[PDB]
């Protein structure tokens, strides 16, 4: 909202590397961005890295949604056209350099056709968004490409099309996601650059340890290039957008708990969740409610608004217990997190034979050993 | 006969007089059509015309079309146009009748039918280009080595008749200028009487700027572009007759963008 905005007007006074990212919802809200922007900047359908064939190149992507937006722009009223297939032609044939497991010798001659020498691919694509953007009458395009949460690695892929084609002053990335996992796949591709003999042989700490450091060093300086911090976006969270214990609370969210909620009913966001959490948990209004519902605010828009949608749907099923149809809701938010945690599984031996147990085995991962019995969520692990 | 669907003053009167909200407009236009036959070619002998009407009747029913254009176009372009070599060509053994129905009708409708409908190979660019001929390895050989020989070109300005027509939507009122200067002669008003009884300068501009009008809305729909409201006002093809169009005390003008600069050219 208020952040798209600030980001809108950040990458508007960039035209005047160039990748703009968003720590972290995401999709939701660069999806907004991108509506946003509908000073002349087109932007690009939104690149979902995750959602595309294992073969493909991020930049022949990047072709077929320019060559859909030149194509109709140009069906839309020519030599500007007999001009774009003479580039199409030139990416096509030079399109090889990608994909080619090894070089064919006949691709020579052809990089000896005929302005820096040889077949740059990346010089075409140039010339491309030369002619994209002077056909679209824009000072530039936007490429917006989604999180790689549930394929991080293909992001590597998009890197590389950034590095090497998209060092342009008329294009603009948007990359979104997490830079930990950035670091990660970075250095694991880093690492696999050295030959497997030298650290079959070199298994010793000492020499471990320098290689460590220089691939470290890598990673950290080439995501400084590529990730340039000031076009970065931290984002604001979700309790950030809601006051800590209500010294705060510019904006206030609001949600909808009944199915009637005329809009004057909306019991706050933070109250239905002490609410929710109190009577659920027969818990008072007292302090440590308040900071239990803060450590429930930070979790993830999508886990919390299913935990929150759930408990009041089947509060209103059973209406026409609170702390079972509470459990019931837990259960499916951490289900992966309580199975991970090795505990109890099966729903018909809950009893409390298995809940005594399990609140050992909670105590004895937890540590703790002396308020463990107290099951705050204070510990590290979000688990 | 379709040629009497394409060209009838009874019809155009009828439909035009009608509004555009009737619906089963069969019976009147079949009668049009009678008439037209009985004064275009009166020497028909009066049951054949039914029997022709039956049969169309009959294809459009059983190949679920409805009474229009687009079904009329259709019928022509497969039974004379074809793909062949290169572009569309017309039948040789049809070559005949097709210039029989060129003297009352336009071409370049049928020419686009049958290109939507029934394209070549999708590898020929198709550029529109008139008239339509058949096709002769011979006398194309002996075109290509020796061409025509063009002598006698005094009818009609210097060009043909189809072109006149977009002349005249650029420049409608010069059209009528013309027509009322001319009007006054004895001669052409025996014309004007003989072709359509009651024609007078008045409904001529009044069809030229309908026609315009015409154009106009069905370029807004065929470009797709949001069908203005006051089409809903738009009930009456009179209506039509006017450069604007009052929807609620509202007036809007029909013009809209074209995507060439020409938007009075053939092509």
């Amino acid at each position: 909202k208020s952040l798209r905005d600030q980001l809108v007007e950040s990458i508007r006074n960039s035209i005047a590397r160039n990748v703009f990212f968003v720590d972290g919802g995401k999709t939701t809200f660069i999806n907004s961005v991108v509506k946003s922007l509908n000073v002349n900047i087109k932007c690009l359908p939104t690149i979902d890295p995750t959602k595309l064939p294992r073969h493909e190149p991020i930049l022949v992507t990047v072709t077929a949604r320019l060559n859909k937006m030149v194509s109709d722009k140009l069906k839309g009223y020519r030599k500007q056209k007999e001009q774009w297939q003479n580039h199409l032609a030139q990416l096509q044939r030079g399109l090889h350099l990608l994909t080619d497991k090894e070089y064919k010798p006949e691709y020579f001659s052809d990089a000896l056709k005929l302005s820096i020498g040889g077949q740059d691919l990346s010089e075409i694509f140039e010339e491309l968004v030369k002619r994209a953007c002077e056909i679209l009458d824009c000072k530039a395009i936007l490429i917006t490409f989604d999180d790689i949460d549930t394929q991080f690695d293909a992001g590597w892929d998009v890197l590389e099309s950034i590095r090497k084609f998209f060092n342009s002053r008329k294009l603009v990335v948007v990359a979104t996601g997490d830079l930990r996992l950035y670091s990660q796949l970075i250095r694991g591709k880093q690492y696999e650059n050295y030959s497997k003999t030298l650290l079959e042989q070199e298994k010793e700490s000492v020499r471990l340890a320098e290689r460590g450091y220089m691939v470290e060093h890598l990673e950290q300086q080439y995501l400084l290039k590529l990730f340039p911090v000031q076009k970065r976006i931290q984002l604001k969270t979700m309790l950030q957008l809601v006051g800590e214990k209500g010294k705060a609370g510019k904006e206030e969210i609001k949600v909808k708990t009944e199915p009637s909620m005329q809009d004057i009913d909306a019991i706050d966001v933070r109250q239905a969740i002490g609410d929710a959490v109190r009577e659920g948990l027969n818990l008072r209004e007292g302090s440590d409610a308040d900071m239990y519902v803060n450590e429930l605010l930070k979790q993830p828009v999508r886990l919390l608004m299913q935990v929150l949608q759930d408990f009041y749907t089947k509060k209103y099923h059973a209406t026409s217990s609170v702390p079972n149809l509470l459990r019931n809701a837990l259960y499916g938010s951490m289900l992966s997190n309580i199975y991970r945690a090795g505990l109890n599984y099966e729903q018909h031996r809950f009893g409390m034979d298995s809940l005594c147990k399990d609140i050992f085995t909670y105590v004895k991962q937890d540590r703790d050993f002396n308020t463990g019995f107290y099951l705050r969520p204070q510990s590290e692990s979000e688990a | 006969m379709e040629r009497f669907l394409l060209n009838s003053t009874v019809l155009l009167y009828r439909l035009s007089t009608v509004s555009l909200d009737e619906v089963s407009l069969d019976e009147r236009v079949e009668s049009s059509v009678f008439l037209a036959q009985y004064e275009q070619a009166r020497s028909l002998p009066d049951h054949v015309a039914k029997s022709a009407w039956s049969y169309l009747v009959q294809q459009i029913k059983q190949r679920n079309m409805k009474l229009g254009p687009v079904a009329i176009l259709r019928l022509i372009a497969e039974k004379f146009i074809k793909n062949e070599k290169g572009g569309p060509k017309i039948d040789l053994p049809m070559f005949s009748e097709w210039q029989t129905l060129m003297s009352r009708v336009s071409c370049l409708p049928i020419i686009a039918c049958h290109q939507v409908f029934n394209p070549g190979p999708a590898s020929q660019e198709y550029s529109f280009r008139w008239p339509l001929y058949p096709y002769h390895p011979t006398v194309e050989d002996y075109i290509t080595r020796e061409c025509l020989h063009e002598t006698h070109q005094h009818l009609n300005g210097s060009t043909s008749a189809e072109e006149c027509w977009l002349d005249a939507l650029k420049h409608p009122e010069a059209c009528l200028r013309d027509f009322e200067k001319g009007w006054a002669s004895q001669e052409m008003k025996q014309l004007c009487a003989q072709i359509d009884p009651s024609l007078t300068p008045r409904i001529f501009k009044d069809r030229l700027q309908i026609a315009c009008n015409i154009r106009e809305i069905l370029c807004r729909v065929a470009q797709g572009v949001e069908l203005p409201e006051w089409i809903a006002s738009m009930q009456n093809p009179q209506q039509l007759a006017n450069s604007t169009i009052l929807h609620n005390g509202r007036e809007y003008g029909f013009a809209t963008v074209w995507p060439i600069d020409d938007k009075y050219s053939q092509e």
